[PDB]
RNA sequence: AUAUUGGCGAGAGACCGAUAGCGAACAAGUACAGUGAUGGAAAGAUGAAAAGAACUUUGAAAAGAGAGUGAAAAAGUACGU
RNA sequence: CGUGGAGGUCAGUGACGAAGCCUAGACCGUAAGGUCGGGUCGAACGGCCUCUAGUGCAGAUCUUGGUGGUAGUAGCAAAUAUUCAAAUGAGAACUUUGAAGACUGAAGUGGGGAAAGGUUCCACGUCAACAGCAGUUGGACGUGGGUUAGUCGAUCCUAAGAGAUGGGGAAGCUCCGUUUCAAAGGCCUGAUUUUAUGCAGGCCACCAUCGAAAGGGAAUCCGGUUAAGAUUCCGGAACCUGG
RNA sequence: AAACUUUCAACAACGGAUCUCUUGGUUCUCGCAUCGAUGAAGAACGCAGCGAAAUGCGAUACGUAAUGUGAAUUGCAGAAUUCCGUGAAUCAUCGAAUCUUUGAACGCACAUUGCGCCCCUUGGUAUUCCAGGGGGCAUGCCUGUUUGAGCGUCAUUU
């Protein structure tokens, strides 16, 4: 019975949530994120998987940050403030 | 209603704080009737009264530090342009036309005239 | 709730999750300016912070419920 | 587009099961797994001779 | 499992707050495509995998 | 002077027209499966305006028969054709 | 012959109904097809001269979606088994109460737990869908309530192991290696009591860290209390660590 | 002869093809050059009177300040003095601020909301213990300051 019968068993998890990624991909045995590659340095991503690139590239998150560089540089960095006219 | 800002940045620091402990005070006041009363919008009011008040108070801070710093290098790491990180890194105007002396003397010598063609 | 303070002479707060037995006990020390026996918390399913706190014998929970404004 | 119809992962069952030898895509549990795809046939698949 | 952790207990609580139906005065807004909550879970038919 | 399927801002087409076109015209890289690397959908259209059927009657009720709005209920929220 | 688009032309057709759809009603051509009448419907479309193509279906165990015959058929038969009356309700074999007959028979169909589950726990209202019959009932639906620690655990130590630093390889992502070829420090004591603390001393060689909810480990019991909580609350009586 | 089976027609069915729409896509051309240790991209958790999502936001939380415009927002109640006005708005613009916990992530670790150390300040009869508040503590590298080490070595002493 390796089926069914066998299929009883499984009850111990291997991955559990990234810091990171927060993706439930973290192998506690060896101590790294599937996804994020989360102990080491730069994040694990492939050219070869396309999608896995698409699912987390820049731009599909909140950009705290990114969304008023554009902004900034039209208005060309100024500083100050208004003058009310 | 609630506090405008214009003349809120004539009043002192302990007016300032003296009025956010009793909006501190009010807000509590009104959240514990919130509760049994079924619906009760004076909350915004309320908070944004206390938003204005913390800005106020930030700006008197920031403005006092940077007059104390004023007319003298080195001031501290957020009160100085926030621009990027290139243009921040980049070379400023005063190096970037920085000449040699052969080459000041050399444009001087014979800079490009300025001519045409008709006659 | 409401049961526990005319029963327990207990009060029933709802507390910051960064607060810690210390801070609450001095927050309701000046707050109330009730002298306060001890304190005891948890977490609510919803993650939320819930905080009995008793008083000692000097005062009555119930007599600064309603001072606190509601009953 | 060039990447028409082939941001996928399918491939053959092959025969033996009766049913098609058009590639079809994997995974399971979500109603889109098992269909065909990189047919100019199949539903969602590539054109013919896409224009260039 | 009665000794979790305190992330596994925050997620709890998120998926407790979520479960929920519409809140019934969106359905009057103008413009409205929204119908049912698409994403609602239930305990016997969508495991959370956390 | 040259390259540019990325970013930002513009302009157009003998292009496709909801099984086509990006996978995604919609709360789409969402719902969902896998321990995982990853895999990955379906789903656009009442009407000009809700005017979205007051009131009566049978029925426990859902509902039905009347009445009524609407140009049309051979448009009744299971809504164009 | 027909289809999707393009240039021109018929000052073409149309809310007094264009497009589509149905019509053992009609006409034209051998045919591909074209044209008309009638019903339905509601907003654009055609003829001719030319241009262009993702342009014509019965099939490919074709692809997607939909629906049949089979058929009210197979079937819904392990775990010994149910019965009477009342109550509730429109409705009762299946809900509740009482009464009776039964089984599990303490290596239980009992009383708690670990892995996992995540509100299923409990209360109120309610039955469109689910419980392959029923359903007033429910682990279903709707709205809410509920988890209290100096002493119970984690945290603390180390095991098999994992893993930085000193270093050495590799073009490189990185690999080895754990006291190793390293200048790898804090500890007591006093001094000054301007005074913070170097200035007086002496001491010591190992040398990060992670790794157990069953190993090692400081300390709590009893009675009572709710719909749901307790060695956590209440009452009473104790103990440990630090100052 | 019925029923039954089969064909066709009207009506009612199941099903969503066809017709007509389109805030989408696809391709082409033009212009521009701007992320991050002053903490980026990304993640978790939170924020509304009545919210589950999408979108926005960070305990100052669908936002505060500033400028412009000049009377709303809308599903329901509320606010109205703010309406010939330093003034509504989920408006536009945007130069001032806040920016939870994280993240290259930086006191040490992390399957934990674990354990430290330093400075200033407050209380607990406290330099040493306990606690509250504020500010601090990564690595490699470059210039410089300060303190050092070596019979590597120079001079100078008695
Ligand atoms: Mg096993
Ligand atoms: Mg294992
Ligand atoms: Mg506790
Ligand atoms: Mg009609
Ligand atoms: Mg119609
Ligand atoms: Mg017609
Ligand atoms: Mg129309
Ligand atoms: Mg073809
Ligand atoms: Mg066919
Ligand atoms: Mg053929
Ligand atoms: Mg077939
Ligand atoms: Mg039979
Ligand atoms: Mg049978
Ligand atoms: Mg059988
Ligand atoms: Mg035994
Ligand atoms: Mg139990
Ligand atoms: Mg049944
Ligand atoms: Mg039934
Ligand atoms: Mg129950
Ligand atoms: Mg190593
Ligand atoms: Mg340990
Ligand atoms: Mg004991
Ligand atoms: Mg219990
Ligand atoms: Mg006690
Ligand atoms: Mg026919
Ligand atoms: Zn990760």
């Amino acid at each position: 019975g390796k089926g069914t019968p066998s299929f009883g068993k499984r009850h111990n998890k291997s991955h559990t949530l990234c810091n990171r990624c927060g993706r439930r991909s973290f192998h506690v045995q060896k101590k790294t994120c599937s996804s994020c590659g989360y102990p080491a340095a730069k994040t694990r991503s492939y050219n070869w998987g396309a999608k896995a690139k698409r699912r987390h590239t820049t731009g599909t998150g909140r950009m705290r940050y990114l969304k008023h560089v554009s902004r900034r540089f039209k208005n060309g960095f100024q500083t100050g403030s208004a003058s009310k006219a | 209603a609630g506090v405008k800002a214009y003349e809120l940045r004539t009043k002192s620091k302990e007016q300032l704080a003296s009025q956010l402990v009793d909006l501190k005070k009010e807000l509590a006041e009104l959240k514990v009737q919130k509760l049994s009363r079924p619906s009760l919008p004076k909350i915004k009011t309320v908070r944004k009264s206390i938003a204005c008040v913390l800005t106020v108070i930030n700006e008197q801070q920031r403005e006092a530090v940077r007059q104390l710093y004023k007319g003298k290098k080195y001031q501290p790491k957020d009160l100085r342009a926030k621009k990027t990180r290139a243009l921040r890194r980049a070379l400023t105007k005063f190096e970037a036309s920085q000449v040699t002396e052969k080459q000041r003397k050399k444009q001087i010598a014979f800079p490009q005239r300025k001519y045409a063609i008709k006659a | 709730a409401m049961k526990k303070v005319e029963d327990g002479n207990i009060l029933v707060f709802q507390v910051s999750m960064k607060a810690n037995k210390y801070q609450i006990k001095k927050a309701v020390k000046e707050l109330y300016e009730v002298d306060v026996l001890k304190v005891n918390t948890l977490v609510r399913p919803n993650g939320t912070k819930k905080a009995y706190v008793r008083l000692t014998a000097d005062y009555d929970a119930l007599d600064i419920a309603n001072r606190i404004g509601y009953i | 587009s060039e990447k028409a119809g082939h941001q996928t992962s399918a491939e053959s069952w092959g025969t033996g099961r009766a049913v098609a030898r058009i590639p079809r895509v994997g995974g399971g549990g979500t109603g889109r797994s098992g269909q065909g795809a990189f047919g100019n046939m199949c539903r969602g698949g590539r054109m013919f001779a896409p224009t260039k | 499992a009665a000794q979790k952790s305190f992330r596994i207990k925050q997620k709890m609580a998120k998926a407790k707050k979520q479960n929920r139906p519409l809140p019934q005065w969106i359905r009057l807004r103008t413009n409205n495509t929204i119908r049912y909550n698409a994403k609602r879970r239930n305990w016997r038919r969508t495991k959370m995998n956390i």
